[PDB]
RNA sequence: CAUCUAUAAUUUUGAAUAAAAAUUUUGCCGUUGCUAUGGC
């Protein structure tokens, strides 16, 4: 399906999920479609991760509009349950937003993943 | 209050390495990450328990 | 109070339905019906 | 039967609202009734006897306690009423009723009475009390019970005896020891 | 709670001076500074020798305590 | 009358028994039996029944359990000592009464008897935590209320049979006396995020290793009720632990995909990293399908003192040896690919071809997680389990360089939280009960509940061997 | 833990009740027979 167009391969998924857990730990990550849209509106998002097997896909498919409107990288990953593990919560998550903060330890990681996402876009 | 790995460090210039910056935490002796609260807290507690007794 | 609870739950399900119907070429009474049943079951719980 | 219960409870109410030469003859008639009884009508009867005993003790103590013993939680409650209202005479009552006694529930109520009395002078009460312990040990010797049961009574009596000897002053019961 | 550990490393059996010479690590958390007498008692228990045969010396407590 | 004479008497009785059983076998051998009974502490696999097993005729039996989402299980099995000769069990009623303990998210501890390998595990006793044990300070080191109030997560039964010790999300750790299930001692982990994630006893000993999710590994001595040590070194939650007769343990830290082996007395650790590359795999297959890349390492068990097996969350089972840093033999998707989501439900649009395009073919397939893994100590068989509703029994080669699928068992259904094994019979004829705590959800978080027909229970499979 | 006790097993008396020795698979719902399996 080309609706979830940029879908990460195994390696890029690894690094994406790793930086997602890092940001969840330093608490630079907003979890959920609604809060992600909120960060997107406020323009505080470094980039967006989405699930690719949502039931159905449109409920989060709304996001790429705002993403590529405001020039914020976005990427799909295979499994929402994997994304939930990566975030560190008890329930499957479908879309999360890595926010932006200059005083972060994971700066260089987020920038590497965002680099590769942009290349893939 | 902050021990790297297992070893309390009290030098602010310490130049953590990579894995060390993963391992920083509160020391197992701190009132913050461990044992009984500090002197001010337990002095206040003694004061309040005594004043309740009287 | 449960008026506010149910109102907000309905708002969430409504937004999801709007997403589906906007980005689906020919939407499906199947998802409409199941989401309505979900809200109905919550209301029955109340 | 039901007529008797009605008479009983009417006596209960009238005495609670409220002479001796016409309050003891009903007591006598009531011991007669209790021994004659000693079926759910009979149980609720015995309850009525217990209730009127509670009222009269509130406002022959020996056979009163006899009927109380040989008549559960209600029984313990009325015992607590007995100890709160009414003590040397109570001690003689205890000794005589034990002699009459020598089953499980009666013995348990007996031990409860002893513990209540002792937690509730002592020189006067001492000798019959020690004779009572003598009798309880003889009961251990001749009782138709089980080892665990008899040991339960044994520990209880040792505790109460320790309490009473602690209460009493020493030089007075030296010869008693 | 408080469980002192005595463990040995670098055991070199030196039969010239008729002994075993080793390096002792004592893990004392939430405690200060285990005694040499207790060290000798427990070392004798472990090594099945006599507290008169065991000897230790030179104990330095690491920064932050517990070892 | 003398201790030495007593020991001689017991030993000669042992020899009488050995000679009688040797004659029975007949209807070298004695030296061999003695040497094996020695051979336990030298940590080379010696127990080689890898192919005498009769998997196809293993008798399978589910047993439902009341509470929901059993989290974990621990089995206690009395042995006979070889220094002395009394027994492993504590009292005298027991005399070889096989026990099991199950802990459930519903905050329940449940001990069963499984002595008879033909009847269902009988529920002897239980103890339930609950909300009434919530600490009144709630904000200090002391956390010492005599019960659990959140998500008991692991259990371990002491090899001497006196205590069983449980720990979970409440950041406590409670040792119970087995008979009355009574809580005898409570030890806090004293860390805000120090949740206990796994428990393992050093075999035949009273040193307990608790892998805790504050990135640490605590180590307690139980016959003294104290915390000996903390071991540091992981980067993510130290998700699972396993220990054997030596003074070592092995752990898997999850996200760093890192298995670390802890030699305690030396105070040293050895780091094992995986490192398959899917594109290399593709090139190699061209020289010769789907190659998922390793997400996290989930479960671990030592087969031996020098070899251990780690099941990850991308279908991989790796066999590692202490010599080489890379795994010596990795094995691909163990329990197959997770079934495809339905087209209608992925799409939300009635056009059938559009829905199929939504399903996207292969690119949304994922592998089953290895949720449980267990190697019978010092033996050459190990049991792997996922939520594919089938335990897989595997046998390692004799050279300890590879392993193959010995067989399957399809009686399970659900998420296999934990696997355990119990032996019985004579030294020549050994019956093997395989217990599995099965529930609907993975024990750490929810993440998953849609499984066809999962039921909370204990899955017991009795295996007999002939040859 | 040991012991005692309790429950439950036999012995004896009595057709038997009775008497004593003395001894030693589920939380909720469903399908399914003489155990197995559904759903919440």
């Amino acid at each position: 399906n080309p609706k979830a167009f940029p879908l990460a391969d195994a390696a890029l998924t690894q690094q994406i999920l790793d930086v997602v857990q890092q940001a969840a730990n330093l608490r630079q990550l907003k979890k959920g479609a609604n809060e992600a849209t909120k960060t997107l509106n406020r323009g505080i998002s470094e980039f967006i991760i989405m699930a690719a097997d949502c039931e159905p896909i449109e409920i989060l498919l709304h996001l790429p509009l705002l993403c590529e409107d405001k020039n914020v990288p976005y990427v799909f990953v295979p499994s929402r349950v994997a994304l939930g593990r990566a975030c560190g919560v008890s329930r499957p998550v479908i879309a999360a937003s890595i926010t932006t903060n200059d005083a972060s330890a994971i700066k260089t990681q987020i920038y590497a993943v965002k680099d590769k996402i942009e290349t893939l876009l | 209050h902050i021990a790297v790995g297992k070893q309390i460090v009290n030098i602010p210039s310490f130049m953590v390495r990579l894995d060390s910056e993963k391992h920083i935490d509160f020391a197992p002796t701190s009132p913050f990450g461990g044992a009984r609260p500090g002197r001010v807290a337990r002095r206040n507690a003694a004061r309040k328990a005594e004043a309740s007794g009287e | 109070k449960n008026k506010g609870r149910i109102s907000r739950y309905l708002a969430n399900k409504c937004s999801m339905a709007s997403r589906i119907d906007n980005y689906s070429e020919e939407p499906s009474n199947v998802f409409g019906s199941v989401l309505k049943k979900q809200v109905e079951q919550r209301l029955e719980f109340y | 039967k039901i007529s008797s219960l009605a008479l009983i409870t009417n006596c209960v109410q009238v005495l609670g609202v409220k002479f001796y030469p016409k309050i003891v003859p009903p007591s006598i008639k009531l011991f007669d009734a209790s021994l004659a009884d000693s079926n759910p009508l009979k149980e609720q009867l015995q309850v009525a006897i217990l209730l009127l005993f509670a009222g009269l003790i509130k406002r022959n103590i020996l056979d009163v306690l006899h009927v109380i013993y040989f008549s559960s939680s209600i029984r313990l409650s009325v015992i607590s009423l007995i100890i709160e209202n009414i003590l040397k005479e109570v001690l003689k009552v205890l000794f005589r009723i034990w002699s009459t006694e020598i089953d499980t529930v009666a013995v348990s109520l007996f031990l409860s009475t002893l513990e209540s009395t002792v937690e509730n002078s002592a020189t006067s009460q001492s000798p019959i009390f020690f004779k009572l312990l003598l009798s309880l040990f003889e009961f251990r010797s001749i009782s138709s019970f089980d080892n665990n049961t008899i040991s339960r009574i044994e520990a209880s009596v040792h505790e109460i005896s320790n309490s009473y000897v602690l209460k009493m002053n020493d030089k007075v019961f030296r010869p008693l020891f | 709670s408080d469980a002192v550990t005595i463990r040995t490393r670098k055991v070199i059996s030196n039969p010239l001076l008729a002994r075993k010479q080793f390096v002792v690590d004592v893990l004392h958390p939430n405690r200060a500074n285990v005694s040499k007498d207790e060290l000798r008692e427990k070392l004798a228990e472990v090594y099945k020798a006599e507290k008169d045969a065991v000897s230790v010396f030179g104990f330095r407590t690491q920064f932050g305590g517990g070892k | 009358e003398n201790p030495a004479d007593k020991r001689r008497r017991l030993a000669k009785q042992y020899l009488e028994n050995l000679k009688s059983e040797a004659n029975d076998i007949l209807t070298d051998i004695i030296a061999s039996r003695l040497k094996e009974d020695v051979a336990e502490q030298q940590g080379r696999v010696f127990r080689y029944f890898g192919d005498k097993l009769l998997i196809s005729e293993a008798k399978q039996s589910f047993t439902r359990v009341g509470e929901n989402n059993l989290t974990c299980i621990s089995c206690f099995q009395p042995v006979l000592n070889k220094y002395t000769f009394e027994e492993s069990s504590n009292g005298d009623k027991n005399k070889g009464r096989l026990f099991a303990y199950t802990v459930s998210k519903d905050l329940q501890l449940t001990k069963y008897d499984i002595t008879d390998f033909s009847k269902r595990p009988k529920k002897l006793k239980y103890a339930k935590g609950g909300a009434k044990y919530i600490p009144t300070s709630k904000h200090e080191y002391e956390n010492t209320t005599e019960g659990h109030y959140d998500e008991i997560l692991t259990v371990a039964a002491s090899p001497d049979g006196k205590y069983v010790v449980t720990g979970g999300r409440d950041r406590k750790l409670i040792v119970w006396s087995t008979e009355s299930l009574s809580p005898v001692k409570v030890i806090p982990t004293k860390d805000r995020r120090g949740e206990v994630l796994s428990l393992a006893f050093r075999k035949n000993s009273d040193q307990l290793y608790a892998s805790c999710a504050d990135f640490k590994i605590r180590t307690y001595s139980i016959n003294q009720f104290s915390q000996l040590e903390i071991l540091y070194g992981h980067h993510d939650i130290v998700e699972d632990i396993s220990a054997l007769a030596m003074e070592r343990c092995v752990t898997v830290g999850a996200r760093d995909r890192t298995a670390m082996l802890w030699k305690i007395p030396d105070e040293t650790r050895l780091t094992f990293r995986g490192g398959d590359e899917p594109q290399k795999l593709l090139r190699r297959w061209m020289k010769e399908p789907l190659f998922f890349c390793e997400g996290s390492i989930d479960v671990v068990s030592m087969v031996d003192d020098f070899h251990f097996i780690t099941g990850s969350d991308n279908g991989n089972i790796c066999l590692w040896s202490l010599a080489k840093k890379k795994p010596i033999f990795t094995e691909r998707i163990a329990h197959g690919i997770l079934p495809e989501p339905s087209f209608n439900d992925i799409s939300g649009e009635t056009d059938e071809e559009l829905r199929k395009r939504q399903l996207q073919g292969k690119k949304l397939l994922q592998p089953f997680w290895i949720t449980s893994l267990y190697a019978i100590p010092y033996s050459n068989v190990f049991i792997s389990g996922s939520w594919s509703g089938s335990l897989k029994v595997w046998k390692i080669s004799d050279n300890l360089r590879s392993f193959e699928l010995l067989g399957e068992l399809s009686g399970a259904k659900g998420v296999v939280t934990k696997i355990q094994v119990v032996e019985s019979g004579k030294h020549g004829k050994e019956k093997f009960r395989i217990l599995a705590s099965i529930a609907k959800e993975h024990r750490l978080g929810r993440w998953i509940a849609n499984v066809s027909g999962a039921r909370n229970g204990i899955y017991s499979a009795v295996i007999d061997q002939t040859g």
